[PDB]
Protein backbone atom coordinates (compact mmCIF):
# COMPACT_ATOMS: atom_id res chain seq x y z
CA UNK A 1 0.00 0.00 0.00
CA UNK A 2 0.65 3.29 -0.44
CA UNK A 3 1.21 3.90 3.46
CA UNK A 4 3.48 1.01 3.76
CA UNK A 5 5.41 2.08 1.01
CA UNK A 6 6.18 5.45 3.08
CA UNK A 7 6.85 3.77 6.43
CA UNK A 8 9.48 1.54 4.01
CA UNK A 9 10.99 4.33 2.54
CA UNK A 10 9.69 7.59 2.74
CA UNK A 11 10.87 10.11 5.64
CA UNK A 12 8.92 9.52 8.71
CA UNK A 13 10.40 11.72 11.06
CA UNK A 14 11.15 15.46 10.94
CA UNK A 15 11.95 16.60 7.92
CA UNK A 16 14.85 19.43 7.42
CA UNK A 17 15.14 22.34 4.95
CA UNK A 18 17.71 22.26 2.35
CA UNK B 1 -25.39 30.95 -11.88
CA UNK B 2 -24.44 29.72 -8.76
CA UNK B 3 -25.44 32.78 -6.49
CA UNK B 4 -28.98 35.01 -6.02
CA UNK B 5 -28.42 38.04 -5.73
CA UNK B 6 -28.15 38.03 -1.75
CA UNK B 7 -25.47 35.67 -1.87
CA UNK B 8 -23.37 36.92 -4.74
CA UNK B 9 -23.86 41.09 -2.74
CA UNK B 10 -22.79 39.97 0.46
CA UNK B 11 -19.46 37.74 -0.97
CA UNK B 12 -18.72 40.98 -2.71
CA UNK B 13 -18.94 43.18 0.41
CA UNK B 14 -16.58 40.54 2.05
CA UNK B 15 -14.25 40.23 -0.87
CA UNK B 16 -14.17 43.88 -0.77
CA UNK B 17 -13.55 43.97 3.26
CA UNK B 18 -11.07 41.71 3.00
CA UNK B 19 -8.88 44.19 0.30
CA UNK B 20 -9.68 47.55 2.94
CA UNK B 21 -8.24 45.35 6.33
CA UNK B 22 -5.11 44.04 3.86
CA UNK B 23 -4.26 47.62 3.10
CA UNK B 24 -4.38 48.43 6.77
CA UNK B 25 -2.29 45.80 7.86
CA UNK B 26 0.55 46.27 4.77
CA UNK B 27 0.59 50.56 6.16
CA UNK B 28 1.28 49.09 9.62
CA UNK B 29 3.94 46.45 8.61
CA UNK B 30 5.67 48.81 6.22
CA UNK B 31 6.09 51.10 9.22
CA UNK B 32 8.02 48.61 11.57
CA UNK B 33 9.86 47.06 8.46
CA UNK B 34 11.66 50.51 7.48
CA UNK B 35 12.06 51.21 11.33
CA UNK B 36 12.82 47.90 13.62
CA UNK B 37 13.19 47.12 16.58
CA UNK B 38 16.12 45.94 18.69
CA UNK B 39 17.98 45.06 22.53
CA UNK B 40 14.73 44.88 24.56
CA UNK B 41 16.19 42.57 27.04
CA UNK B 42 19.14 40.36 28.13
CA UNK B 43 20.11 36.79 28.84
CA UNK B 44 20.66 36.66 32.58
CA UNK B 45 16.92 38.07 32.69
CA UNK B 46 15.98 34.55 31.93
CA UNK B 47 15.84 31.17 33.22
CA UNK B 48 16.84 28.22 30.64
CA UNK B 49 14.48 25.54 31.48
CA UNK B 50 14.43 22.92 28.36
CA UNK B 51 15.35 22.44 24.59
CA UNK B 52 12.32 22.58 22.47
CA UNK B 53 13.36 21.77 19.30
CA UNK B 54 15.76 23.07 16.40
CA UNK B 55 14.74 25.94 13.96
CA UNK B 56 15.62 25.99 10.13
CA UNK B 57 18.87 27.60 12.64
CA UNK B 58 19.88 27.22 15.83
CA UNK B 59 17.90 25.71 18.56
CA UNK B 60 14.73 26.92 20.58
CA UNK B 61 14.71 26.51 24.08
CA UNK B 62 11.86 27.10 26.92
CA UNK B 63 12.47 29.93 29.25
CA UNK B 64 11.17 31.51 32.33
CA UNK B 65 11.88 35.78 32.53
CA UNK B 66 12.91 36.18 36.16
CA UNK B 67 10.75 39.35 37.15
CA UNK B 68 7.90 38.09 35.58
CA UNK B 69 7.52 34.06 35.86
CA UNK B 70 6.28 34.39 32.30
CA UNK B 71 7.48 31.63 29.96
CA UNK B 72 9.06 31.94 26.12
CA UNK B 73 10.77 30.36 23.64
CA UNK B 74 13.68 31.89 22.76
CA UNK B 75 15.56 30.79 19.48
CA UNK B 76 19.48 30.66 19.91
CA UNK B 77 21.39 31.41 16.61
CA UNK B 78 25.18 30.89 17.05
CA UNK B 79 26.83 34.04 15.20
CA UNK B 80 30.31 31.91 14.05
CA UNK B 81 27.89 29.18 12.84
CA UNK B 82 25.74 31.03 11.03
CA UNK B 83 28.40 32.55 9.22
CA UNK B 84 29.72 29.36 8.96
CA UNK B 85 26.75 28.32 6.84
CA UNK B 86 26.03 31.63 4.59
CA UNK B 87 23.00 32.43 6.52
CA UNK B 88 24.04 35.86 8.17
CA UNK B 89 21.27 37.77 6.00
CA UNK B 90 18.61 34.65 6.91
CA UNK B 91 19.01 35.22 10.33
CA UNK B 92 18.44 39.29 9.98
CA UNK B 93 15.72 38.88 8.17
CA UNK B 94 13.89 36.69 9.91
CA UNK B 95 13.77 38.70 12.96
CA UNK B 96 13.40 41.76 10.51
CA UNK B 97 10.09 40.36 9.44
CA UNK B 98 9.10 38.79 12.84
CA UNK B 99 8.94 42.63 14.45
CA UNK B 100 7.31 43.57 11.74
CA UNK B 101 4.07 40.94 11.14
CA UNK B 102 1.20 41.09 13.01
CA UNK B 103 -1.55 38.27 12.43
CA UNK B 104 -3.37 36.04 15.09
CA UNK B 105 -1.61 32.97 13.53
CA UNK B 106 1.92 34.45 13.55
CA UNK B 107 4.16 33.97 16.20
CA UNK B 108 4.82 37.05 18.31
CA UNK B 109 8.25 38.40 18.57
CA UNK B 110 8.43 39.79 22.29
CA UNK B 111 12.39 40.56 22.70
CA UNK B 112 15.41 40.26 20.69
CA UNK B 113 18.75 41.25 21.95
CA UNK B 114 22.69 39.66 21.13
CA UNK B 115 25.56 39.00 22.99
CA UNK B 116 29.95 38.39 22.44
CA UNK B 117 28.37 34.32 21.22
CA UNK B 118 25.06 34.50 20.02
CA UNK B 119 21.78 36.06 18.67
CA UNK B 120 18.19 35.52 20.72
CA UNK B 121 15.21 35.78 19.60
CA UNK B 122 12.06 35.86 22.36
CA UNK B 123 8.85 34.46 21.46
CA UNK B 124 6.01 33.44 22.60
CA UNK B 125 5.81 30.26 24.09
CA UNK B 126 3.45 28.06 22.61
CA UNK B 127 3.03 24.93 24.64
CA UNK B 128 0.40 22.61 22.84
CA UNK B 129 3.50 21.31 20.67
CA UNK B 130 3.84 21.04 16.76
CA UNK B 131 0.93 19.57 14.54
CA UNK B 132 3.37 17.13 13.13
CA UNK B 133 3.75 15.43 17.02
CA UNK B 134 -0.60 15.49 17.00
CA UNK B 135 -0.71 14.27 12.87
CA UNK B 136 1.73 11.35 13.20
CA UNK B 137 0.02 10.14 17.05
CA UNK B 138 -2.99 9.87 15.36
CA UNK B 139 -2.67 9.14 12.15
CA UNK B 140 -4.30 11.09 9.63
CA UNK B 141 -7.02 14.32 10.23
CA UNK B 142 -10.31 13.81 9.27
CA UNK B 143 -11.29 16.21 6.83
CA UNK B 144 -13.32 19.02 8.76
CA UNK B 145 -9.60 19.13 11.02
CA UNK B 146 -7.63 19.07 8.35
CA UNK B 147 -10.01 22.42 7.48
CA UNK B 148 -9.75 23.87 10.02
CA UNK B 149 -6.11 24.06 10.29
CA UNK B 150 -5.88 24.85 6.45
CA UNK B 151 -8.31 27.92 6.51
CA UNK B 152 -6.01 29.62 8.98
CA UNK B 153 -3.02 28.86 6.64
CA UNK B 154 -5.28 30.26 3.70
CA UNK B 155 -5.35 33.71 5.36
CA UNK B 156 -2.10 33.64 6.48
CA UNK B 157 -0.90 33.10 3.74
CA UNK B 158 -3.28 35.91 2.35
CA UNK B 159 -1.83 38.02 4.69
CA UNK B 160 1.62 37.18 4.03
CA UNK B 161 1.43 37.66 -0.04
CA UNK B 162 -0.11 40.68 0.16
CA UNK B 163 3.06 42.15 2.49
CA UNK B 164 5.10 40.86 -0.99
CA UNK B 165 6.08 38.09 1.55
CA UNK B 166 6.86 34.14 0.20
CA UNK B 167 7.09 32.14 3.16
CA UNK B 168 8.48 28.76 1.36
CA UNK B 169 8.37 26.65 4.34
CA UNK B 170 5.14 25.17 5.13
CA UNK B 171 4.92 21.81 7.24
CA UNK B 172 3.34 20.08 9.85
CA UNK B 173 6.77 20.53 12.18
CA UNK B 174 6.61 24.14 12.04
CA UNK B 175 3.19 25.00 12.89
CA UNK B 176 2.25 24.89 16.70
CA UNK B 177 -0.76 24.05 18.46
CA UNK B 178 -1.68 26.71 20.71
CA UNK B 179 -3.79 26.40 23.99
CA UNK B 180 -7.30 27.54 22.52
CA UNK B 181 -6.18 24.53 19.41
CA UNK B 182 -5.43 27.16 16.62
CA UNK B 183 -2.50 26.84 15.03
CA UNK B 184 0.96 29.49 15.02
CA UNK B 185 3.32 29.71 12.02
CA UNK B 186 6.69 29.61 13.97
CA UNK B 187 9.95 29.91 11.72
CA UNK B 188 10.46 32.63 9.02
CA UNK B 189 14.19 31.55 8.22
CA UNK B 190 13.38 31.16 4.55
CA UNK B 191 11.32 33.63 4.10
CA UNK B 192 11.36 36.57 1.52
CA UNK B 193 10.11 39.93 0.40
CA UNK B 194 10.12 39.69 -2.99
CA UNK B 195 8.35 42.11 -5.75
CA UNK B 196 7.75 39.52 -8.01
CA UNK B 197 9.68 36.12 -9.43
CA UNK B 198 13.02 34.42 -7.48
CA UNK B 199 15.13 31.73 -7.95
CA UNK B 200 16.59 29.98 -4.83
CA UNK B 201 16.45 26.60 -4.21
CA UNK B 202 15.00 26.65 -0.51
CA UNK B 203 12.33 25.10 1.71
CA UNK B 204 11.86 21.63 2.56
CA UNK B 205 11.78 18.69 -0.44
CA UNK B 206 8.28 16.88 0.11
CA UNK B 207 6.98 20.01 0.23
CA UNK B 208 8.72 22.23 -2.99
CA UNK B 209 6.53 23.20 -5.73
CA UNK B 210 8.43 22.08 -8.89
CA UNK B 211 9.44 25.23 -10.54
CA UNK B 212 11.30 25.79 -7.19
CA UNK B 213 13.55 22.44 -7.88
CA UNK B 214 13.92 23.04 -11.91
CA UNK B 215 16.18 25.85 -12.97
CA UNK B 216 12.81 28.49 -14.08
CA UNK B 217 12.27 31.17 -11.63
CA UNK B 218 8.93 30.84 -9.35
CA UNK B 219 6.89 33.44 -7.59
CA UNK B 220 4.65 33.36 -4.31
CA UNK B 221 2.15 30.45 -5.62
CA UNK B 222 5.02 27.88 -4.77
CA UNK B 223 2.88 28.75 -1.36
CA UNK B 224 -0.16 27.47 -2.58
CA UNK B 225 1.51 24.15 -4.08
CA UNK B 226 2.97 24.25 -0.48
CA UNK B 227 -0.76 24.03 1.46
CA UNK B 228 -1.39 21.43 -1.10
CA UNK B 229 0.90 19.25 0.11
CA UNK B 230 -0.54 19.97 3.76
CA UNK B 231 -3.70 19.15 3.54
CA UNK B 232 -2.53 16.06 1.59
CA UNK B 233 -0.35 15.21 4.38
CA UNK B 234 -3.00 16.33 6.63
CA UNK B 235 -6.16 14.10 5.58
CA UNK B 236 -3.89 11.19 4.27
CA UNK B 237 -1.33 10.68 7.48
CA UNK B 238 1.67 11.04 4.57
CA UNK B 239 3.18 13.62 1.84
CA UNK B 240 1.93 13.03 -1.74
CA UNK B 241 5.16 12.26 -3.40
CA UNK B 242 8.09 10.58 -1.09
CA UNK B 243 11.36 8.74 -1.11
CA UNK B 244 14.07 8.04 0.87
CA UNK B 245 16.41 10.75 0.01
CA UNK B 246 15.77 14.72 -1.37
CA UNK B 247 17.10 13.89 -4.85
CA UNK B 248 14.49 11.15 -5.39
CA UNK B 249 12.00 13.09 -4.03
CA UNK B 250 12.48 15.90 -6.21
CA UNK B 251 12.14 13.21 -9.23
CA UNK B 252 8.37 12.45 -8.03
CA UNK B 253 7.77 15.72 -7.72
CA UNK B 254 8.52 16.63 -10.71
CA UNK B 255 7.01 13.08 -12.51
CA UNK B 256 4.15 14.88 -10.85
CA UNK B 257 1.62 12.15 -10.74
CA UNK B 258 -0.74 12.27 -7.89
CA UNK B 259 -2.78 9.88 -6.26
CA UNK B 260 -4.90 9.57 -3.48
CA UNK B 261 -6.52 7.63 -1.18
CA UNK B 262 -10.11 5.94 -1.27
CA UNK B 263 -11.07 8.09 1.34
CA UNK B 264 -10.48 11.38 0.18
CA UNK B 265 -13.89 13.14 -0.70
CA UNK B 266 -14.39 14.23 -4.14
CA UNK B 267 -14.62 17.68 -3.11
CA UNK B 268 -10.82 17.18 -1.75
CA UNK B 269 -9.55 16.01 -4.38
CA UNK B 270 -10.44 18.62 -6.74
CA UNK B 271 -9.16 21.10 -4.23
CA UNK B 272 -5.67 19.38 -4.91
CA UNK B 273 -5.26 18.59 -7.81
CA UNK B 274 -6.46 22.18 -8.81
CA UNK B 275 -3.41 23.15 -5.70
CA UNK B 276 -1.23 20.36 -6.76
CA UNK B 277 -1.06 21.50 -10.42
CA UNK B 278 2.44 22.02 -12.08
CA UNK B 279 0.89 24.44 -14.31
CA UNK B 280 1.02 27.68 -13.24
CA UNK B 281 -1.70 29.25 -15.62
CA UNK B 282 -4.27 26.91 -14.19
CA UNK B 283 -3.28 26.67 -9.90
CA UNK B 284 -5.55 27.81 -7.72
CA UNK B 285 -3.86 31.38 -6.12
CA UNK B 286 -2.54 32.31 -8.84
CA UNK B 287 -5.22 32.99 -11.27
CA UNK B 288 -7.37 36.66 -11.95
CA UNK B 289 -9.49 35.48 -9.13
CA UNK B 290 -6.51 35.53 -6.54
CA UNK B 291 -7.03 33.34 -2.95
CA UNK B 292 -10.68 33.91 -3.46
CA UNK B 293 -10.37 30.52 -5.98
CA UNK B 294 -9.26 28.93 -2.95
CA UNK B 295 -12.06 30.59 -0.45
CA UNK B 296 -14.88 29.60 -2.41
CA UNK B 297 -13.92 25.94 -3.15
CA UNK B 298 -16.61 23.79 -2.36
CA UNK B 299 -14.79 21.74 -0.02
CA UNK B 300 -14.09 25.13 2.18
CA UNK B 301 -18.02 25.74 1.71
CA UNK B 302 -18.67 25.11 5.79
CA UNK B 303 -15.53 27.90 6.74
CA UNK B 304 -16.52 30.42 8.11
CA UNK B 305 -13.76 32.51 7.12
CA UNK B 306 -14.23 35.90 9.76
CA UNK B 307 -15.43 33.39 12.34
CA UNK B 308 -11.54 31.67 11.88
CA UNK B 309 -9.73 35.22 11.94
CA UNK B 310 -12.29 35.99 15.27
CA UNK B 311 -11.19 32.88 16.63
CA UNK B 312 -14.40 31.94 17.85
CA UNK B 313 -14.49 28.69 16.09
CA UNK B 314 -14.56 25.36 18.17
CA UNK B 315 -11.23 23.82 17.75
CA UNK B 316 -11.14 20.38 17.01
CA UNK B 317 -8.33 19.39 19.42
CA UNK B 318 -7.86 21.25 22.49
CA UNK B 319 -3.92 20.14 23.42
CA UNK B 320 -3.63 18.98 27.54
CA UNK B 321 -1.76 21.68 29.60
CA UNK B 322 -0.47 21.27 33.22
CA UNK B 323 0.70 24.39 34.53
CA UNK B 324 2.80 27.26 33.54
CA UNK B 325 5.86 25.61 31.57
CA UNK B 326 4.53 22.44 31.13
CA UNK B 327 7.02 20.43 28.17
CA UNK B 328 4.83 17.10 27.85
CA UNK B 329 3.55 18.12 24.07
CA UNK B 330 7.38 17.91 22.73
CA UNK B 331 10.12 15.96 22.25
CA UNK B 332 12.99 15.69 24.28
CA UNK B 333 16.34 16.67 22.93
CA UNK B 334 20.25 17.16 23.54
CA UNK B 335 20.61 19.58 26.49
CA UNK B 336 23.93 21.67 25.33
CA UNK B 337 25.50 24.40 26.83
CA UNK B 338 24.76 28.26 26.13
CA UNK B 339 28.22 29.14 25.96
CA UNK B 340 29.22 32.84 25.50
CA UNK B 341 33.12 33.84 24.64
CA UNK B 342 34.54 36.39 26.24
CA UNK B 343 35.45 38.12 22.94
CA UNK B 344 32.93 39.35 20.45
CA UNK B 345 32.54 37.65 17.47
CA UNK B 346 31.29 38.91 13.97
CA UNK B 347 30.02 41.92 15.26
CA UNK B 348 30.22 43.97 12.50
CA UNK B 349 28.03 41.74 10.03
CA UNK B 350 25.26 41.65 13.03
CA UNK B 351 25.04 45.24 13.74
CA UNK B 352 21.03 45.34 12.37
CA UNK B 353 19.89 42.50 14.84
Amino acid sequence: TTYADFIASGRTGRRNAI
Amino acid sequence: GHMGNAAAAKKGSEQESVKEFLAKAKEEFLKKWESPSQNTAQLDHFDRIKTLGTGSFGRVMLVKHKETGNHYAMKILDKQKVVKLKQIEHTLNEKRILQAVNFPFLVKLEFSFKDNSNLYMVMEYVPGGEMFSHLRRIGRFSEPHARFYAAQIVLTFEYLHSLDLIYRDLKPENLLIDQQGYIQVTDFGFAKRVKGRTWTLCGTPEYLAPEIILSKGYNKAVDWWALGVLIYEMAAGYPPFFADQPIQIYEKIVSGKVRFPSHFSSDLKDLLRNLLQVDLTKRFGNLKNGVNDIKNHKWFATTDWIAIYQRKVEAPFIPKFKGPGDTSNFDDYEEEEIRVSINEKCGKEFTEF
